[PDB]
């Protein structure tokens, strides 16, 4: 019911930050090429310097405070 | 009740320059004029040093125009005030957020046209009072009151661009800051100093001395096999660049978009 | 029982300036004059060297503009007195924080408005007593007595800047500290020296000797084909700076933002 | 009864140590957006140069010399 | 039985000053005037090299009352005495622990009120004898005898600053060590060395000689391209200041909040 359900966040480097049209032509071409069943399987090409993922959730969610409820 | 011309509301995107103005205001209502650019040159003078021809006006304005267009793209600013006629599409989750949109240039002066169409038919026009904006992130969002994307459904039209600061050593957020001027005659100031750079003495001459009769001088100037004449005051040009550049950054902010 | 002016309670936010004076302050009352400027430059003069003109007080006033505000952008601070019209959003974890809220300039001198909104009708304006402020920080919090989010509910008016100091050595949280009037002039500074650099001897001068009859002498000067007639004075500056800026970034602290 | 009960220390690096205004103000920003059930999952955002969390005791406490006892 | 002012207990919090004398009380009573930074610079002698002008005692208040903040900010103190208007949130652990409170400014020289209010009137204000303080680090404790939080509930006054000392070689807690103040000279002496430096030798001049009709004359300044002509002692003095601060750190110790 509220937020902090992100998986994590993925870091590109670059000299000078890219403007917001580049990346909404980015996010264009992430959608149409991968998002849903659709293009599912597939694998994006990137060549900039240097990428990361940053983690901020755990692999896998489950319930907390299980024995203390019981 | 409210008085308001129909497409601007004083509460959420109050009207801040009238249409008609655009064409008017230009580079030297901001104060890049050619005169401040040689202010910041004092005791220097630029001339051919074959004739008594100093670098006209054209010349400075012309670089001063490429200058605010480098200060354009070194921070993803729109500058001048312009009109932009811009479709965007659907994306459902920013839709659901209130119908939320970033201007691919910012900052915003004000909004004239919020409208939806599925054919050029425009099929729901929202009203005025409905649409609020955050001026200086571009941010357009909407409130009502009483597959998962498609392309260009929706159309915007706005104002981008900042105004000329009205009250000394302030500025609103729809209005320029000071250091945005000093960065773009900076940047004027390293192509002129390019070009003065290499008219000290002769061309290509590091150091000379004559003797003539008993009549001796010696002159060694500031070009160098490895620098040049004027790498000087680029160097501090660019020393001052760098903070002033980097300072301003924090005002603005990183971008984001989601994916 | 207690007298005060509605907007201005002496608990939480007193009054500090009056609104008409906020035109009536500037760069003058702080002590950025010219005179400061020269002080700091005793026995030095600077003038065109194929004239007998010293630069006048406007330039002098242009670059302490621009340095204060490149002041105003190393740190995230506003300056001078202004008034403010701002609009936020509504965040439920902070509106349920007792209506928290961090004003996007600081320091506050004082908060003339604080309202919720709807269409532009208020639908409820706070009693003064209620609400109370942090000056620096610029905090806003709400004291009541007897989707998760939404755009632009709230809205806040308040005045942001700091008042001259009254008294020697010392300054209240709301009243501008010596350093900030002492960094400013060293930002003003750098531009002059940057001026006053290369006026030494003629243009692109390093070295000179003449001979003439018996007659001879010689200099050499602070130029180089690497380094500039100033830079020693530049270095300086930039090394007296890097402590005064991160020493008074220790008096605001960093920033936060919840997400 | 006693203290030790610390489950770590929250370093941040910094060339001058803050002002105790600053890290009051500081506080308060913490309590308001993150304390309690409000506001619980969000995630705070810091800028500064480094940042470092050194734990003080286990992940999980537990009762010692259980078998000594027995 | 015990005679004392309401305010002041000699028991946690005994008086120390006078709450007039904050007035009386200014630079020149610690040591602070120009005659300690002329004699510091014995032997050297500053002046217009166009003129027989040396420069005036307002220069030196003006560099020392801006050197004394630089010290007030690179070490959080409130150094020369004055009165504080103080209000601060309820934090339930530390109003638990005594009522903890830990001042904003320090050292503490005295406390004259502490209360608690809801809306300007004060719920409840303690008797005299209950409150404890530690002057060096602020803390103000108490001690009666015989949501989580909330915003600006408690209100406290109080003065902050340092007396000048009494006697020779030392200094009480509440009391001026006498590092400040030979601190508070150096960092004088940095701007006046940064001032002095540029007289030496005309302008910008690093090397000289004549040589006319047999009389020959040779001079080579510190100045140089790289550094400037009192960079020397500006380094001497950056070493000694990172040595003397450092040293004074450990006096007061390191900050901390619990979050
Ligand atoms: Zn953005
Ligand atoms: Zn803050
Ligand atoms: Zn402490």
């Amino acid at each position: 019911s509220h937020g902090g359900t992100t998986r994590g966040i993925l870091q590109i480097r670059s000299d000078q930050q890219q403007s917001q049209h580049a990346l909404e032509n980015f996010k264009r071409e992430w959608k149409s090429s991968l998002s849903g069943i659709n293009g599912s399987w597939q694998i994006p090409v990137v060549m900039a310097d240097d990428i990361k993922f940053v983690n901020m959730t755990p692999t896998a969610n489950d319930m907390q405070f299980e024995k203390w409820l019981n | 009740s409210l008085n308001y011309e129909y497409p601007y509301h004083p509460s959420g995107n109050p009207k801040h320059i009238d249409v008609s103005e655009i064409d008017n205001l230009t580079l030297a209502d901001y104060g890049w004029s050619p005169d401040a650019v040689k202010a910041y040159m004092f005791g220097i003078v630029v001339q051919n040093p074959d004739t008594g021809q100093p670098m006209g006006d054209e010349f400075y304005n012309h670089i001063l125009e490429r200058a605010v267009g480098k200060a354009e793209r070194a921070l993803d600013i729109s500058i001048l005030p312009d009109t932009q006629h811009e479709m965007r599409d659907y994306h459902e989750t920013e839709f659901n957020s209130y119908m939320f949109v970033h201007a691919y240039r910012k900052p915003i002066l004000q909004v004239e046209n919020l409208q939806l169409q599925f054919n050029g038919r425009p099929i729901y026009k929202y009203p005025a009072n409905w649409w609020k904006v955050e001026h200086l992130a571009g941010h357009v969002q909407l409130f009502p009151t009483a597959a998962t994307f498609a392309p260009q459904m929706i159309r915007l039209e706005y104002v981008s661009g900042m105004l000329p600061r009205k009250k000394a050593g302030r500025n609103k957020p729809w209005e320029m800051p000071p250091e945005l001027e000093q960065l773009v005659i900076k940047y004027a100031l390293k192509e002129i100093y390019q070009v003065w750079g290499n008219l000290i003495i002769g061309a290509g001459i590091a150091n000379k001395t004559l003797e003539v009769d008993g009549i001796t001088e010696t002159i060694g100037t500031t070009q160098s096999a490895m620098y040049g004449g004027a790498s000087a005051q680029i160097l501090q040009i660019n020393e001052d660049i760098k903070e002033l550049l980097d300072g301003l950054r924090a005002y603005f902010g990183y971008n984001m978009i989601g994916l």
